[PDB]
């Protein structure tokens, strides 16, 4: 900002929401599928 | 509401006079000042406080504030030393209220 | 800030063409009220 | 813009003074210029009597309203001030003046400030 | 709460007191600070 101050670097762009600990980020395979008539 | 101008204001050629105007709130209103010399109708010398008319020397300027309207003339020559007036337009009574006048002295 | 001098907001209208206008929906009023009353317009009354 | 004042030099006590005031460079209910009055007895401050607006406004002092009358007359180009009983006190130089009134909006809106008196005429000296 | 004076006190037209001039604390970026905001408003947006 200007022992010194420090601020987050999101304050200065947008509040920051906490992911839960429960969820994992490793990727899963999604498969994608024609709806019928394609 | 009245308007008190000191009597006299004396001072050393070429020295700023400052000629005053209080009334309570005076400076919610407008005031112009007034330069009489000879027993001639007087010259408009300041126009709302702040505007200088048209032909007037530069030496003169002024300011209002507060319970305090200022007129202050700089650079008094022989050729300035006047009795100098205050006159406020009150719209609230719908009339003129005038001061009892200043005299300047070189 | 406020530059200039503070002035208030406001709409012209023509004066004739209104009175044309309002005179032909006088006559239109007319004839549902009658060619022997009399149509008055006033202002609306007090609210928000 | 000019100005001329004209009236008796000599007034009896309790006569009624008339002050006549020609106009010349203006013109009121033509321009937005209004006209007032005012007098100095002699070695006095200036007193402000009354004015008259563009509009037919009429304003007097609260000292003088008992005594006072002012009119106007456009075909004249002149305004007419008078006084009712005339006292030794009221000994004065009468001035005429033209209120000049600075404009920059809407007149309806009373969009305009008083500029002061800018030009004055030269007076007439009333003795009573 | 606002402290509110008036924009232009020396102004005598129809649009006297319709703006004033309010100061108030507001909020800023971090919680722990305040600032001073000076700003307009118009009469019919501000009560006593
Ligand atoms: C609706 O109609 C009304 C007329 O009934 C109309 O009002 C007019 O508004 C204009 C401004 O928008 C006014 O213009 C002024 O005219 C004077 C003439 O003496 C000029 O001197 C003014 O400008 C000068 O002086 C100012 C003094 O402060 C200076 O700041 C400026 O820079 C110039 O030096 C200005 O031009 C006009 O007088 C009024 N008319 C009346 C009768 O009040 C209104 O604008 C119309 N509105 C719409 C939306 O059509
Ligand atoms: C704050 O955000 C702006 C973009 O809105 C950015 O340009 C600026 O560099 C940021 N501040 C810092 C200290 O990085
Ligand atoms: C409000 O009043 C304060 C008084 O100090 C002044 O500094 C500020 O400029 C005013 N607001 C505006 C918009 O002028
Ligand atoms: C509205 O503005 C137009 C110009 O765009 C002008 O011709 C018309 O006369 C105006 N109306 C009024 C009522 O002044
Ligand atoms: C215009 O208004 C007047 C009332 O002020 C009315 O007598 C006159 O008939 C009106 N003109 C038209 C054409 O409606
Ligand atoms: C008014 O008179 C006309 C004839 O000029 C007639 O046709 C019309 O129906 C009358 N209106 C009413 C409401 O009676
Ligand atoms: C803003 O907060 C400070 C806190 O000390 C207070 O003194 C001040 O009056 C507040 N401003 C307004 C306009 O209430």
């Amino acid at each position: 900002i200007n022992n010194k101050e420090y601020r987050l670097i999101n304050c200065n762009t947008s509040a920051i929401t906490q992911a839960c600990p429960k969820v994992s980020f490793e990727p899963i395979p999604i498969h994608y599928c024609a709806p019928a008539g394609f | 509401y009245v308007l008190t101008q000191p009597p006299s204001v004396s001072v050393s050629p070429g020295q700023t006079a400052r000629i005053t105007c209080g009334a309570d709130n005076i400076g919610s209103q407008s005031v112009h000042w007034y330069q009489q010399k000879s027993p001639q109708a007087p010259v408009l010398v300041i126009s709302a406080d702040t505007e200088r008319p048209s032909g007037i020397p530069e030496r003169f300027s002024g300011s209002n504030s507060g319970n305090t309207a200022t007129l202050t003339i700089s650079g008094v020559e022989a050729g300035d030393e006047a009795d100098y007036y205050c006159q406020v337009w009150d719209s609230d009574s719908k009339y003129a209220l005038f001061g009892g006048g200043t005299r300047l002295t070189v | 800030d406020v530059l200039g001098h503070v002035r208030m907001a406001h709409c012209n209208i023509s004066k004739a063409t209104w009175n044309e206008t309002l005179g032909k929906v006088v006559k239109q009023l007319r004839k549902h009220f009658g060619n022997n009353t009399i149509i008055r317009f006033a202002q609306s009354s007090g609210g928000d | 813009v000019t100005l001329k004042e004209s009236g008796p030099a000599l007034v009896k006590p309790t006569q009624t003074l008339t002050l006549t005031c020609t106009f010349s460079g203006f013109s009121l209910s033509t321009n937005y210029m209004g006209v007032d009055w005012i007098r100095q007895p002699p070695g006095k401050a200036l007193e402000w009597l009354a004015r008259i607006y563009w509009n037919d406004d009429k304003y007097y002092s609260t000292s003088l309203k008992s005594r006072l009358t002012i009119s106007k007359d456009t075909s004249k180009n002149q305004v007419v001030l008078t006084m009712s009983n005339m006292d030794p006190v009221d000994t004065a130089t009468y001035y005429c003046a033209r209120v000049k009134l600075s404009v920059w909006g809407v007149l309806q809106f009373f969009e305009w400030s008083d500029y002061g008196l800018d030009s004055w005429g030269q007076g007439v000296v009333v003795t009573v | 709460t606002l402290q509110c004076t008036n924009y232009a006190p020396k102004l005598r037209s129809m649009m006297r007191g319709e703006i004033k001039n309010c100061s108030f604390n507001m909020t800023t970026e971090l919680r722990d600070k305040k600032q001073k905001v000076y700003s307009l408003f118009y009469r019919l947006d501000v009560v006593q």
